[PDB]
């Protein structure tokens, strides 16, 4: 509609004026702007204390209701399933005779539905609703965690790897960022099985190596190789420490919990032949990812914000004083990756983003967990800066993977701060402008990777006019 | 172990402040090319500058040959041209 | 300056409505972006480069020990410099 | 500033949808608006 209106107005101007590139640019006269048809203290203290008390209660109840809003879908789902469960368990307990009638006792599939009730269920419902000082908050939080079990599992794996940085502890997050986060909304059962099997095998292997009879462990070799990052057991993760398990029982427990929740709810010459059995599986995986029908969304702002926080982390680590010779290298590469990411977003190529993401995850992991300890100390013995940086980077990877799965929507151009003319928007816009070198790069790259006729100076004029007018 | 006494003043407010100051100064200087460019758009988007160029050349030539009165009159005309934007639009209009 | 730009525009007309050349856009934009990032980054490189002191081992080339009672006379005084100063071998360090 | 804001948004939108000729014409109109103050007074007058 907007395009048709603009074309019509420009045609009207052409007809009215009816009565080389620079010439079109330098072609403006007054007739363009003519209006085209309008085109005593105790009571005050008590009041203050009641005020603070009610404000606290309001804040906590608002938090609870917001978290319940997060849980809405799963809560209604559990409600209907539990009602059906109570209805079924009676007839199941007595004998067990009919399946259709018991389901039809109370339009085959409806997301939200209402039928006859049973006294026991709402009895328990407002018994629990009776207590709400803390217990409702705790129940809501636990319900949220159960609803988002997959994220919890992912988070646990990342935390486990953050500690005990070792190839054995490394292979799983790579699978997370390259296999789990890209298949389909529900990652395949095979992935969950390989995660559970791998963590079981890892815990047992660490336990077996732990024994002191092995030569590596003599109390002399261990003592001299105390902080050397490249001791072979340490790199492989088989080195023995009192806390040999560091977030491994938790990871396994979480994986099993997620599997149980999913199960209760849902579905669960030779060289040529070998490579033609292997590679087509990967090609089919990539092709099905590239071409599919998905709901689109834009999360570029959050990705960029994560990168900015990452740069702040690097600078703080540089200030906290070897490692600076590595901090500078990461800083420059970070600038480069931000520019490439900005270009990919402007060009809207899913394939380009996918390739960049794969390369980035492989390179960051290799560099962080091998080269960095080779040129500096152990990554996890110290360098809380390095661990925090890696955590933020992982958040960035997750957002990028989500963006790839959903796909780019149309109408990306336009600053996100100029959607509403609010007082807060004005403060944020001025603050963003205030920071050094962001409007500069923002205008230059937009000119570079957006196709247009205008010269750089002309683009600069348009951008300045728009900002001032806003 | 010992190292040559080139420690001087170290970071953590020592020399970091100078780096911040230099980056802010350079940032302001660069923003000068981006901030208020539009304001000087009425003096640089001229389609044809033949008359103004000829007028400036006339000022130079009259100043050369010593007839000051003409120089004063031509200067007055030039100042008035730059004093009124609408006459500048009229004067720099593309010739037909 | 404006006149020179206008003459250049006359000499090489550009088709009516068209994509700006990719090569020119890439060269000019890469140049500017590289310049800005260099301004951001190089001061950090220099600051971290001047403070690159490297530890040099200094090992006492002479040791002198004196035992003195009251204020009468050093009862004993011995100084050992080259052959009696034995640097630790790795094996000795291990023993320690 | 309603008309000017709308015009800038129009430039962005046309630039987005790839019809460059309109972008050139709209840019010419905007430049002329900033080139003449009196037309700016006329154009930013409070609507009735
Ligand atoms: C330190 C280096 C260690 C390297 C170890 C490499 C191991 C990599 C792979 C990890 C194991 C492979 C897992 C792949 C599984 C794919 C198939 C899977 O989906 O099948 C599952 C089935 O999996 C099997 O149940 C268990 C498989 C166990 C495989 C053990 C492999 C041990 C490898 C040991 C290697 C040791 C190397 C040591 C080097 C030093 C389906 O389960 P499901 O049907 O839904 O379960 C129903 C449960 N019920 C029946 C009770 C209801
Ligand atoms: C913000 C304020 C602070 C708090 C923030 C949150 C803090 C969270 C603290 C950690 C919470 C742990 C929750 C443990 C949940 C256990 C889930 C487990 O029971 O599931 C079963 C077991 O799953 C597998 O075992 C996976 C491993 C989980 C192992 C958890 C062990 C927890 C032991 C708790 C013992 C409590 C004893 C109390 C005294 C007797 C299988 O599922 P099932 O019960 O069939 O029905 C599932 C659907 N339901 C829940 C809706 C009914
Ligand atoms: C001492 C240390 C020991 C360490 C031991 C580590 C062992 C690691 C073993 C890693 C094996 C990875 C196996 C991946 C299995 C994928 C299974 C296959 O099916 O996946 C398909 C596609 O696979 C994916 O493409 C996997 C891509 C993984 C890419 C990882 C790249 C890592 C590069 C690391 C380079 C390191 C260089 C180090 C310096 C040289 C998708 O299938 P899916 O949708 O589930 O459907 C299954 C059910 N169906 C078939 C019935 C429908
Ligand atoms: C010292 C400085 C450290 C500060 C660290 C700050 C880092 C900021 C980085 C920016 C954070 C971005 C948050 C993104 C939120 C996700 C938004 C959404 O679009 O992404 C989801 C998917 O994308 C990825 O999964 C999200 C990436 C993982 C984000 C984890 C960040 C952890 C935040 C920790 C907060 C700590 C708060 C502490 C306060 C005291 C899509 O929804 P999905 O979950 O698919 O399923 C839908 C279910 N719904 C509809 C009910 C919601
Ligand atoms: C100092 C630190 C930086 C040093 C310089 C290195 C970093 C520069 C990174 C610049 C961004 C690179 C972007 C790479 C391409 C991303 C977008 C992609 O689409 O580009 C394509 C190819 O681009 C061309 O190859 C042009 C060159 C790309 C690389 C630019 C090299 C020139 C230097 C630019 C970067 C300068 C950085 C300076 C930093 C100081 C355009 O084709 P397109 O129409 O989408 O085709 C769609 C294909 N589909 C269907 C699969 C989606
Ligand atoms: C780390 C190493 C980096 C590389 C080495 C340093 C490189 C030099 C530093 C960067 C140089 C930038 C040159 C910018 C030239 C701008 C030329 C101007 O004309 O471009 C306009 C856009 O320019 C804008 O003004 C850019 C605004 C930002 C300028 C300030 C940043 C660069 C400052 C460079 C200082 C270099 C000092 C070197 C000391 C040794 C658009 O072109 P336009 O006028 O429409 O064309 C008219 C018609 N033509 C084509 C026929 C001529
Ligand atoms: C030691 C201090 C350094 C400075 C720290 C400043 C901290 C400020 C903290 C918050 C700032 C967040 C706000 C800026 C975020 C913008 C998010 C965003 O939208 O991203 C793009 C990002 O802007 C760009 O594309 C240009 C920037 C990308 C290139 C990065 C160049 C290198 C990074 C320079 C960092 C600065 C260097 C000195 C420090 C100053 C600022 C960090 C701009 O918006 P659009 O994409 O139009 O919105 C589209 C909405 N769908």
């Amino acid at each position: 509609r907007q395009m048709k209106r603009i074309r019509a107005k420009q045609e009207k101007y052409r007809q009215s004026q009816a009565s080389d590139h620079a010439t079109v640019i330098h072609s403006g006269d007054y007739f363009l702007f003519e209006s085209d048809s309008e085109e005593h203290m105790m009571q005050r203290v008590l009041s203050t204390m009641q005020f603070l008390w009610v404000l606290g209660q309001a804040t906590v109840d608002g938090l609870t209701r917001w978290l319940r809003a997060f849980t809405k879908h799963h809560r209604t789902m559990s409600d209907v399933l539990c009602a059906e469960r109570y209805l079924l368990t009676q007839e199941l307990l007595r004998v067990g005779e009919v399946r259709r009638g018991v389901l039809d006792q109370l339009a085959s599939e409806l997301l939200l539905d209402r039928r006859l009730h049973i006294p026991e269920l709402e009895e328990a419902e407002r018994f629990e609703a009776q207590q709400g000082r803390t217990l409702r908050l705790l129940r809501a939080g636990y319900q949220c965690v159960a609803a988002h079990s997959e994220l919890l599992c992912y988070f646990i794996i990342i935390l486990n790897h953050m500690v005990t940085a070792s190839a054995a502890s490394l292979v799983l997050p790579v699978l997370v960022f390259l296999w789990a986060m890209l298949t389909i909304p529900r990652p395949s059962k095979r992935f969950w099985m390989t995660a559970i099997v791998f963590t079981e095998v890892m815990v047992v292997t660490k336990y077996l190596f732990q024994f002191g009879f092995f030569p590596w462990n003599s109390y002399v070799v261990l003592r001299r190789y105390e902080n050397k990052p490249y001791f072979p057991p340490r790199i492989l993760g088989l080195e023995k420490t009192d806390s040999y398990i560091k977030y491994d029982l938790v990871q396994l427990m979480a994986l099993f919990f997620h599997r149980s929740q999913l199960l209760c709810y849902g579905l669960w010459f030779c060289v040529s032949l070998a490579q033609s059995f292997y590679q087509p599986l990967q090609r089919f995986f990539h092709d099905i990812l590239h071409t599919k029908y998905r709901a689109a969304t834009d999360v570029y702002a959050l990705m960029f914000l994560a990168d900015i926080v990452d740069i702040i982390i690097i600078i703080f680590g540089f200030w906290a004083f070897q490692v600076p010779q590595a901090f500078l290298f990461m800083l420059l590469v970070q600038f480069g990756t931000m520019v490439i990411d900005r270009a990919l977003y402007l060009r809207k190529t899913v394939l380009g983003k996918l390739a960049f993401q794969v390369v980035l995850v492989v390179a960051i992991h290799i560099w962080m967990f091998f080269i960095l300890p080779a040129v500096t100390e152990r990554m996890f013995s110290q360098n809380a800066v390095a661990q925090l940086w890696y955590f933020v980077k992982c958040i960035y990877f997750a957002l990028s993977a989500y963006q790839i799965r959903c796909g780019y929507p149309t109408r990306i151009l336009g600053n996100f701060l100029t959607k509403k003319y609010n007082h807060l928007n004005l403060f944020l816009f001025q603050g963003f402008r205030l920071v050094p070198f962001l409007v500069e790069l923002r205008a230059v790259m937009d000119w570079v990777w957006t196709d247009t006729t205008l010269s750089l100076s002309n683009w600069m004029c348009v951008e300045d006019i728009y900002a001032n007018i806003f | 172990k010992v190292s040559p006494p080139s420690l001087g003043f170290l970071a953590g407010y020592g020399i970091v402040g100078l780096y911040v100051s230099i980056v802010l100064v350079v940032g302001k200087f660069v923003r000068g090319f981006f901030s208020e460019i539009s304001h000087s758009i009425m003096f640089e988007e001229l389609p044809c500058v033949d008359r103004i160029l000829k007028l400036c050349q006339d000022i130079f030539l009259v100043r050369e040959t010593r007839e000051l009165e003409l120089e004063e009159e031509l200067y007055a005309k030039l100042i008035f041209l730059y004093r009124s934007p609408e006459t500048m639009i009229k004067w720099t209009r593309e010739r037909e | 300056i404006i006149k020179c730009s206008r003459e250049t525009e006359k000499k090489y007309p550009q088709p009516k409505g068209q994509k700006k050349k990719k090569i020119v856009k890439y060269g000019m934009g890469g140049l500017i972006i590289l310049f800005l990032i260099a301004i951001i980054w190089f001061p950090l490189l220099f600051m971290s480069l001047i403070r690159s002191v490297v530890g040099v081992v200094n090992q006492p080339i002479d040791v002198t020990v004196t035992l003195k009672l009251g204020g009468y006379e050093p009862l004993f005084t011995m100084s050992a410099q080259q052959p009696s100063i034995v640097p630790f071998t790795p094996q000795a360090y291990e023993e320690l």
